[PDB]
């Protein structure tokens, strides 16, 4: 899954 | 409230020592109690806000994927029957994870973004906004399925023209919006293309204003522009 | 009870589910269900109730250490007194993990333990009893202290009396139960040199029985073995 | 903390 914040 | 007697500084303090204790489901009960308390919330405390509930909702999301994939597994050719408890499961699981995003964006809608004028705090809760709609969008399949991923849309995009107008580009904010916004794209809209052209402009005009920051600033918005890079990567 | 509409089969499906993914809350809430439906477990029903209740407790205990250790360097000298609120969340966490080992030792009061004839499940039981007096007994500090660490010492005693009759010395159950029982005289009786002994004596014995096992029970009493050799290792 | 199962 790609990188959130 | 079951937080309606504590006060506001002890909910806050409290916060701070479930975070210790990776406790985040208390996390997020405190720190709901401190938003109905009324006030604005400061930066510190809009960010206890914002790692309670990711780190709630992220358990969550983990799970329901999990869930979803046997569920995905048991409806294949050759699969054996084995009734409704694996269907029932992930929708208790998906059910729990609606009613926490409701709850944040209940917070937000009342009365979090309407009191928030400064960029920092706007552009953040409208971040977040962007981000419990999107959640909801990740595990929608009925009639409003489009109106909620158009209600993240437009969270996101409100986020990210106060942004672009009110914050430079290296400003971690803008970057976390931006990552998000670009995932959302990749993720939820079927616009990868969208998404790579976002992550990529992104991180070339926060590279630009790097030159500007003190050492700590620089570290802060290089984080978040690694992020951007390892998103690219794993696009193309 | 909120599980009573649900089938027994159906409760142990899900709390496979919830295990699958890491969601341990449900599990134990699944596995206290297909408990009160009356019915002895199997084996493998039996280690599903055991891993829910031992992934929920052992986050709270987690919990509960960093808070008390917080608590304590609060009382130390020079420190700033900060108010009610570290004694209180302390107090919330361990009011909870009592709340569960309650909930777990009255399970096997009413009625696992009473209807468990074969020395597996009679033992295994026996070893949960002790087990959950002894997280009871590392919160403990009233007038009920010493006959919670001799509730949790007779269970662990009895179990142990049973183990040496009717299992071999490699027998998975019997090995647990010794290495537990040897954590609750080095940690909770004060005991340091019972601890010590009981450890090696039961790994010792063990490494004689080894002889007589297939591959594969012999990977499982060779593991818990190691940990055996492990806490020896760290005391002495 | 000592091994327990
Ligand atoms: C009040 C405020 O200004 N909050 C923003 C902080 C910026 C620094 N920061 C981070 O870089 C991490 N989290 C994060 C960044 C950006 C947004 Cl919009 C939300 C959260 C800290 C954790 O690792 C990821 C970046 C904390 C928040
Ligand atoms: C029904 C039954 O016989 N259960 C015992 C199993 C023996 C094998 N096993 C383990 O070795 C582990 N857990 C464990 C061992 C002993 C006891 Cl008394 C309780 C639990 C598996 C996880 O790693 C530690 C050993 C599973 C239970
Ligand atoms: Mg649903
Ligand atoms: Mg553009
Ligand atoms: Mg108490
Ligand atoms: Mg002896």
């Amino acid at each position: 899954f790609p990188a959130t914040v | 409230g079951a937080m309606g007697s504590m006060e506001r500084a002890s909910l806050i303090q409290k916060a701070k020592l479930a975070e210790q204790a990776e406790r985040y489901e208390d996390m997020a009960a405190f720190m709901k109690g401190a938003v109905e308390k009324g006030e604005e919330l400061s930066c510190e405390e809009r960010n206890l806000l914002s790692v309670a509930y990711k780190n709630v909702v992220g358990g969550q999301r983990a799970a329901w994927r999990v869930l979803s994939s046997i569920e995905q597994k048991s409806n294949e050719e050759g699969s054996e029957e084995k009734g409704p408890e694996v269907r029932e499961y992930r929708e208790k699981v998906e059910t729990e994870l609606q009613g926490v995003c409701d709850t944040v964006l209940g917070l937000l809608d009342s009365h979090l973004i309407k009191e928030a004028g400064d960029a920092e705090s706007r552009v953040f809760y409208l971040k977040m906004k962007g981000d419990y709609y999107r959640y909801l969008a990740e595990v929608a399949t009925g009639d409003d399925k489009k109106r909620i991923i158009d209600s993240a849309r437009s969270a996101y995009q409100e986020a990210m023209d106060i942004s672009k107008k009110e914050m430079p580009p290296t400003n971690p904010i803008r970057l976390g919006l931006a990552l998000n916004f670009s995932v959302f794209h990749y993720e939820i809209a079927n616009s990868p293309e969208e998404a790579i052209s976002l992550a990529k402009t992104t991180f070339d005009e926060a590279m630009a204003d790097l030159h500007t920051l003190s050492e700590d600033s620089y570290k802060d918005s290089t984080l978040i522009m690694q992020l951007l890079r390892d998103n690219l990567t794993l696009w193309t």
